[PDB]
């Protein structure tokens, strides 16, 4: 499946690159007209990135589910970003991974994809 | 001279850090301990030095950070914008450092108090430990530096951060994730989140550097980074066992030290280094209060 992610230093884009998924970096521009799942960061207090906010507004009706990268140190506010698309687009949270995943998260993420489809 | 211009980005994060200084800043100006006298005095002799000592510790951390590494890495930094982010995360040190005698002061008689700032003083590993990362510091008090020193000040600083603070992180969260001194534990998890942000923005900094280095450059400071890393995990392993062993923690510390340290390299854009392996879950529990 296609995966349309925003990542801001980087680690994001290291998981990506772990999946050997077809996956695109949105932008302000981007329309994706087929089925994807999102993979986005998390920014203060649990929140979604603005760009991801905008991204979606545009491109929901094709969003199959999100995967958040976080950190556990943020307590219940791990990964929160996913939680809150979730909810708003009614919509599966495929996966939460820290940082740039580990292997497992790696893994977990494909399965859940296919579980998904 | 140039005055710092908000107006003209120099960077494109400097910003949203700036305001989540203030904004995590203001969350900890809310509530404090005293509840926790109920679980303190249900903990034994041995639990509650570990306590006393880890937090001796994290002071000494946040004392050096705010006094030292902030100022120097920020009084070279080009970059004005992120120089004022650090200056208000180097203030953001002090207030944790405050916070810790805040805690103790709930906790301990002033002699009590006085007594671990004897100790954390005079203890050979915490005197190595601190001397290594200010040694980073101290190498910027001239008035010009390379870029390497810098961008080994600023990977002192990340390991600071992201690394060395869990070795006594670890026992506030796991004793709070079992209901134990939970108050202390809450004021804790707001420190953890200025110092993971902290070690993100320092982080982003360090790899900025690494980018204008040349390519013997970066195969030294590699180097460099890598010994400094496994140095220091060599240092937390002894400290660990000074202060656990006690409590029959110490494997759980360490591999909470493994865990972080992976972090603090992935701060810097590094691989990680540690075999990878879930969080403690009771820690994790500690994490989720409210
Ligand atoms: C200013 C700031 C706020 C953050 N807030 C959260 C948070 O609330 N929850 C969370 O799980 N992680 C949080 N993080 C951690 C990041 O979401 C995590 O580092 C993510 O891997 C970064 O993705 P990226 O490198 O692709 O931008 C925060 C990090 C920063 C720098
Ligand atoms: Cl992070
Ligand atoms: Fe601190
Ligand atoms: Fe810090």
């Amino acid at each position: 499946m296609l995966v349309a992610y925003d990542s801001m230093t980087g680690n994001v884009k290291r998981f990506i690159h772990k999946l050997n998924m077809p996956a695109v970096q949105i932008d302000e521009d981007l329309v994706i007209d087929e089925d994807f799942i999102l993979i986005t960061y998390t920014t203060g207090f649990g929140n979604v990135p603005e760009r991801v906010l905008d991204f979606l507004e545009r491109n929901n009706e094709k969003l199959k589910g999100v995967s958040a990268s976080g950190n556990r140190n943020w307590g219940d506010m791990f990964g929160a970003s996913a939680d809150k698309i979730s909810t708003k687009y009614e919509v599966p949270i495929v996966s939460k991974f820290e940082l740039s995943g580990t292997n497992n998260d790696v893994e977990y993420f494909k399965e859940r994809v296919r579980e998904i489809a | 001279m140039r005055a710092v211009n908000w107006n003209k980005k120099e960077d494109d994060f400097s910003l949203m850090f700036w305001k989540q200084n203030i904004a995590q800043f203001w969350t900890e100006e809310e509530i404090a301990v005293s509840s926790d006298k109920n679980t303190w005095v249900q903990l034994s002799k041995e639990e509650q030095i570990a306590y006393k000592r880890v937090l001796g510790g994290l002071t000494l951390l946040d004392t050096k950070q705010g006094g030292e590494g902030m100022p120097l890495v920020l009084v070279h930094l080009e970059n004005l914008q992120a120089k004022s982010v650090l200056a208000f995360m180097g203030a953001m040190e002090e207030v944790h450092a405050k916070s810790y005698s805040h805690i103790f002061t709930t906790l301990a008689t002033e002699e009590e108090i006085d007594d671990i700032f004897d100790w954390v003083d005079n203890h050979p590993l915490l005197e190595k430990k601190a001397g290594i990362i200010t040694s980073y510091y101290r190498r910027l008090l001239k008035p010009e530096v390379t870029k390497k020193e810098l961008y080994m000040a600023m990977v002192a600083s990340v390991f600071l951060e992201s690394y060395l603070f869990y070795s006594g992180f670890f026992y506030p969260l796991y004793l709070a994730g079992q209901g134990k001194l939970t108050a202390s534990g809450e004021i804790i998890n707001l420190i953890i989140r200025d110092e993971s942000i902290h070690g993100v923005f320092v982080g982003i900094l360090a790899q900025q550097i690494f980018a204008e280095l040349s390519a013997e450059e970066q195969q030294e400071v590699q180097k460099e980074t890598q010994e400094l890393l496994m140095e220091l995990y060599e240092i937390e392993m002894a400290y660990t066992e000074e202060i656990y062993t006690s409590i029959g923690l110490v494997e759980d510390v360490n591999r909470f030290v493994r865990y972080n340290a992976n972090k603090g390299l992935m701060n810097l854009g590094l691989e990680p280094k540690f075999e990878e392996e879930e969080i403690n879950p009771i820690v994790l529990n500690g994490l989720r209060t409210d």
